[PDB]
């Protein structure tokens, strides 16, 4: 447990790495094994939630939009760049807009869970 | 009127950031254009040919950016590096891109800080 934490870190760190470089495989990997790592922590902790965004944004990168796309409907309401990643495959495919909508506007007027964090591609 | 120009390349780096492409787009062309007139030489304008490539090549434009980073490849290392991503893309012009990065890794062999989005380490 005391090193436990320090790995999801510093898988977090390699992931936003690789994104911010041209390499999207390499995160593609990285993404996968974080989310199959995080499964083992309950659905409160962030670090789920995080996991789950990063992979769903990595497979949207991917041109995976059908995997993205379902990953990020499975737990839409938890993020907000889950909802993002969601949006968009929305657009991508015009599948399930009318969940889109009725996610966006409740994420959107609330602010004007989880809404903030530091992670690559948060949208404002 | 520098600072005009800083602003917006700030600006472009924030859009990118966001993963807003085609945002992009109209600004990098704006910027290409505005510091294509100032200088040849200059770091503004290196920066701004490298930032107008990377834009053309992140929004599926493969074509134009081949030539765009070709005639500037040797300026800046991030020009040479889209350039051999939209070479492998488009199957076209290996030969002088594995020059170009040939001589770039030499020149860190034998005894290039820009610090901008999405550059290689």
């Amino acid at each position: 447990d005391d090193q436990a934490l320090s790995t999801i870190i510093q898988l977090q760190d390699c992931i936003q790495q690789a994104i911010q470089q041209l390499n999207y495989s390499t995160a593609e990997f990285l993404a996968e094994l974080l989310y199959a790592e995080c499964s083992i922590l309950d659905k409160s902790s962030v670090y789920w939630s995080d996991a789950v965004y990063l992979y769903a944004l990595s497979l949207f990168l991917n041109k995976s939009y059908h995997t993205a796309f379902q990953i990020s409907k499975e737990f839409k309401e938890y993020h907000l760049g889950i909802a993002y990643i969601f949006g968009r495959c929305a657009l991508q495919l015009s599948q399930g807009v009318n969940e889109a909508i009725l996610t966006l506007l409740s994420i959107i007027n609330v602010f004007s869970m989880v809404l903030n964090s530091n992670l690559v591609h948060i949208p404002d | 009127a520098l600072s005009t120009i800083i602003q917006l390349q700030d600006c472009i780096q924030q859009a990118i950031q966001q993963l807003n492409y085609s945002t992009a787009e109209f600004l990098a062309e704006l910027l290409y254009a505005e510091c294509s007139i100032l200088d040849k030489s200059s770091v503004y304008w290196s920066d701004a040919v490298y930032l107008y490539a990377l834009s053309l090549f992140l929004n599926k434009s493969y074509h134009t950016a081949f030539q765009i980073s070709k005639e500037f490849k040797e300026y800046h290392l991030g020009i040479a590096y889209i350039f051999g991503r939209c070479a492998l893309q488009l199957s076209q012009g290996v030969n002088e891109a594995i020059l170009t990065l040939l001589s770039i890794i030499n020149v860190f062999s034998s005894n290039l800080n820009s610090n901008l989005v999405h550059i290689p380490d």
